[PDB]
């Protein structure tokens, strides 16, 4: 998984 | 077993030292420690790639004085480090504000004599033995079909853990556990299009795992099934959540009925306690004391006893999921949910997956979802999807680069059926789920 | 280097010559490379909620991580303490990756200078406790005063002070002192029994004084408190988003996370070395519209995503990845650079001493173009304007990405009209980059909020872009 967030 | 028993003694002593240091300067205190040890290996084209030796430790404390709270943690468990950690938490609590819902869990709810749930099944697996299991799984996948042109490897993990919890009511309890897993992931190609998929096995004992050859066969089957997908046109259609993503569909319930969300009025189910939110034939059973269970626990993260409960009974929401703090905000008592849920079970209504395709006739099966896209406060739902288009009750082709959208309230209330094809490797266990309609965005 | 060496080595009974001995133990085997990575860190947090200072924490960690590398292969072990015995035990486990004997010929350890990108002053000690808590109190007051429909406010302050030192068989000897602070604000609004939420915040590599400095004529913390309320009220008013394929105008700043996903991960050297990225083998080809130049820039003073050195001791660089649509190259760590016959780029990053480094982003952004933001909006007959985003996800093999809006509007007849509810956008990475037909003259980066997850390792990053137009993108609304 490649997840990006604030 | 000797290494773990030595660790357990050290951990029990660290908890007792921390509580005694806090006791003269606070009204209450809670202490948690853990140690996890093991190996993680990977292969590429059947040859060793990475060998990683894992050894992690941790102590955390929370103290309370005049209803003011403070917390600190350290990975160093020396007596001097423990002393500094306790002092740091006490110093913080001089400056935080009084909050009467904060505090040690109620004495009457604590697991002073906690049950043995049989979570610890150690294995002595050498690095070379681990590598051979990963290599066998990866090789079985790579040899299945000539369209498999690349790899993301085999992987094997084996770990053991020890956890101890204590508080100022006199609770001091600990337990050991193990987890072993084996997986592979490969890449297939057709006419310039690459697709990737994976398979795995997981359990508390090595003798509970599927064979490496089963894992590679399942990996290859899944990967080849993804080739040459279509992007659907924008439409409304029925949707089956395959078992592997149906578990997550019920998973969104956890945040929506969490006490923390309820007292803050930040959930779309705020006014749904005692109401029918699911079909009248659907019950969600929680079983925290299953022997060897993947998410079994003898007490929660506040030391509170865990109980057999029907969270949903015949479609009706029977309770919130509460911790000590959220229970106090609501005028209630903790339900033993600090740190999450503890094995959910949803029975099938009699149909196989194949029978579910025939009942639906024409529609979408989703097998993989991407993104966040779920609003805690409104229930609005919009997620990226991959799966298969179904017509005449048969799979026609894979699909991808589409979204599915709706609202969780409507989606849960109007479930048509749940299958007997139960996913058994997860916390929440259920079969595939048929919904009557969602908005599919695409071309 | 001298300051960090005294804290991590001398204070734990270690000297330069101990480093020689442990590197020698690794070099008994047939290796391309080995390294020792030392770290200490201190983290604090304070939280305001229900108008009171509810919570605070203080967290400490320290340790050593040891790698042995031969070609594709890495052996790795680590310990939550810094001592000679911890180094010996870790080196002796890691080196078992290969049984064959090596020649023992390591390169002499020798440090060189790098440009300073951020202060070495400890942010946890540089402001008083009551001054820190006054920042949160002010945020609470300003948010509640902004609109009578504000019912709840959660405001948090977080700070980290981190020391690192790395020593390697190729002669590298380097150190960094890393501050990082963050202010976060969340508000709940209510009207006639309907509720919604909004958020703001940011920070960077400096002390807490940044939050009381000027932003366009007001105190920064006040501006951000007002922005969370504005966001919450837009959401409260928002209607169902449309479903299907249409033009999408993306705002400047954090909406750059879509570039980070659609191309950034696709240009990390591990995926391209293995051949699993859609960009593998495409250097010199057109992978994006000719209006697009994309950079990864580790050199930006004071920024959350910057790296004075990366975790292998390579100084941060300005790397042009795509120039006028043409692919120029990949982001590297030392392992993947060697295997590809390329050089380190300043992109070798690890979450901590207890994790392996790999190729990772720093601050990733698109350079400005010639269009005004007004001209971009005026060009759309029907579509969506998305000035703010939440998070999302990418699959680099199949080349699919998915991101969710946090503030969005219809565009009708070249004008921004109705606010619309959160929708997830989906597309192909390369196809999307080729569909970028207008690039704005208004580049900005995010406020200091980015978190990137890869192989279970979370890192601070930055993203940016000007306003830009994607001619066709799939919008996951219900209407
Ligand atoms: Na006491
Ligand atoms: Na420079
Ligand atoms: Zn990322």
């Amino acid at each position: 998984v490649l997840e990006d967030r604030i | 077993i000797s290494q773990v028993e030595a660790q357990r003694k050290i951990l029990e002593e660290a908890v007792s030292t921390a509580l005694e240091l806090a006791s003269g300067k606070s009204d209450g205190a809670e202490v948690a420690v853990s140690k996890t040890t093991g190996i993680s290996v990977s292969t590429r084209y059947g040859e060793v790639e990475n060998v990683e030796f894992n050894s992690d430790g941790a102590l955390g404390i929370t103290v309370y004085h005049q209803n003011r709270k403070g917390s600190a943690s350290s990975t160093d468990l020396s007596p001097q480090a423990i002393a500094r950690t306790v002092q740091a938490a006490l110093d913080i609590a001089r400056y935080t504000s009084p909050d009467p819902c904060a505090g040690v869990a109620d004495k009457e709810l604590l697991a002073f004599d906690a049950p043995d749930l049989d979570l610890f099944h150690p294995a002595e697996v050498s690095p070379d033995e681990a590598i051979e299991l990963a290599a066998r799984a990866e090789q079985a996948a790579l040899q299945a079909d000539k369209r498999i042109t690349n790899t993301e490897g085999g992987s094997f993990n084996s770990h053991y853990g020890v956890k101890v919890f204590g508080n100022s009511h006199g609770m001091l309890q600990g337990y050991c556990s193990t987890r072993h897993s084996l997986s592979s992931c490969v890449i297939a190609e057709e006419n310039g299009d690459m697709e990737r998929d994976y398979a795995y096995t997981i359990g508390r004992a090595m003798s509970d795992l599927q064979t490496p050859e089963w894992v590679g066969a399942d990996c290859a089957r899944r990967t080849l099934s993804r080739l040459s997908p279509r992007k659907l046109s924008t439409m409304k259609a029925p949707v089956i959540f395959a078992n592997e993503v149906a578990t997550g569909l019920f998973g969104h319930l956890v945040g929506a009925i969490a006490g923390g969300s309820v007292y803050r009025k930040s959930t779309f189910l705020l006014d749904s306690l005692g109401k029918q939110i699911l079909p009248d034939w659907l019950t969600i059973e929680e079983h925290p004391h299953l022997l060897k269970g993947l998410a079994s626990t003898p007490f929660d993260s506040e030391g509170v006893r865990t109980e057999r409960r029907d969270i949903i009974k015949d479609g009706i929401l029977t309770q919130w999921l509460l911790t000590s703090y959220s229970a106090r905000k609501l005028g209630l008592k903790s339900t033993g949910h600090a740190g999450g849920i503890h094995n959910w079970r949803i029975a099938g209504q009699g149909l196989s997956f194949e029978q579910m395709l025939k009942e639906m006739g024409t529609g979408l099966v989703v097998t993989e979802l991407m993104g966040q896209g779920v609003s805690a406060i409104t229930g609005d739902y919009s997620r990226g999807a991959a799966g298969f288009w179904v017509e005449n009750g048969e799979i026609q082709y894979p699909v991808s680069e589409i979204t599915i959208a709706g609202n969780l309230k409507d989606m849960w209330r109007n479930i048509v059926t749940v299958g007997n094809d139960i996913e058994t490797r997860s916390n929440i266990q259920c079969g595939s789920v048929l919904l009557p309609e969602m908005k599919i965005a695409g071309q | 280097l001298n300051l960090v060496s005294e804290q991590l080595l001398a204070a734990n009974g270690l000297k330069h010559q101990d480093l020689f001995a442990i590197l020698g133990q690794l070099a008994e085997r047939r290796l391309d490379y080995g390294d020792l990575y030392f770290q200490s860190s201190y983290h604090e947090s304070w939280v305001l909620e229900d108008r009171i200072i509810k919570d605070g924490s203080y967290n400490i960690d320290q340790g050593v991580g040891v790698r042995a590398i031969s070609g594709e292969k890495t052996g790795f072990a680590y310990a939550d303490q810094i001592s000679l015995l911890a180094l010996e035990q870790s080196a002796q486990a890691a080196r078992t990756i290969v049984r064959d004997s090596g020649d023992g010929k390591v390169q002499t350890l020798g440090a060189v200078e790098h440009s300073p990108l951020y202060t070495s002053v400890d942010p946890l000690q540089s402001m008083s406790r009551e001054e820190k808590l006054d920042i949160l109190r002010r945020v609470d007051k300003v948010a509640r005063e902004a609109d009578k429909r504000v019912q709840e406010v959660t405001a948090s302050l977080s700070g980290v002070y981190e020391l690192i030192l790395v020593a390697a068989t190729d002669g590298t000897l380097a150190a960094d002192v890393r501050p990082l602070v963050r202010l976060s604000v969340s508000v709940l609004v209510e009207e006639d029994g309907k509720r919604e939420r909004g958020a703001s915040g940011g920070g960077g590599r400096f002390g807490y004084e940044f939050f009381l400095a000027d932003l366009d004529g007001e105190v920064r913390a006040d501006a951000w408190a007002k922005e969370a309320v504005r966001m919450a009220l837009v959401n409260l008013s928002a209607v169902a988003a449309p479903a299907g394929t249409m033009p999408v105008v993306l705002g400047a700043g954090w909406p750059g996370v879509l570039l980070h996903a659609a191309v950034g991960h696709g240009l990390e050297g591990d995926f391209n070395r293995r051949g699993t990225s859609v960009f593998s083998g495409q250097v010199g080809e057109l992978v994006a519209s000719e209006l697009c130049t994309v950079v990864d820039d580790g050199t930006m003073v004071d920024r959350r995503g910057s790296v004075a050195i990366d975790d292998e001791g390579t100084p941060g660089q300005y790397n042009v990845l795509i120039e006028n649509g043409i692919l120029k190259g990949y982001m590297q760590d030392k392992l993947n650079a060697r295997l590809m016959g390329m050089t380190p780029t300043g992109n070798g990053r690890r979450e901590s001493y207890a994790h392996l480094p790999m190729p990772r982003m720093t601050n990733t952004y698109m350079l400005p173009g010639k269009s005004t933001p007004q001209e971009i909006i005026e060009s759309v007959e029907y579509g969506i304007y998305a000035p703010n985003f939440g998070g999302g996800q990418v699959d680099i093999t199949s080349d699919k990405f998915v991101f969710s809006t946090s503030e969005a509007y219809l565009i009708e007849n070249g004008k921004v009209t109705k606010p619309v509810k959160g929708a997830t956008l989906i597309g192909s990475g390369i196809e999307t980059m080729q569909q970028i037909s207008m690039v704005g003259n208004d580049l900005k980066l995010d406020n200091g909020v980015g978190v990137c997850g890869k192989e279970g390792q979370s890192l601070p990053v930055g993203v940016g872009q000007p306003t830009l137009k994607v001619d066709n993108l799939t919008v996951g609304g219900t209407a």
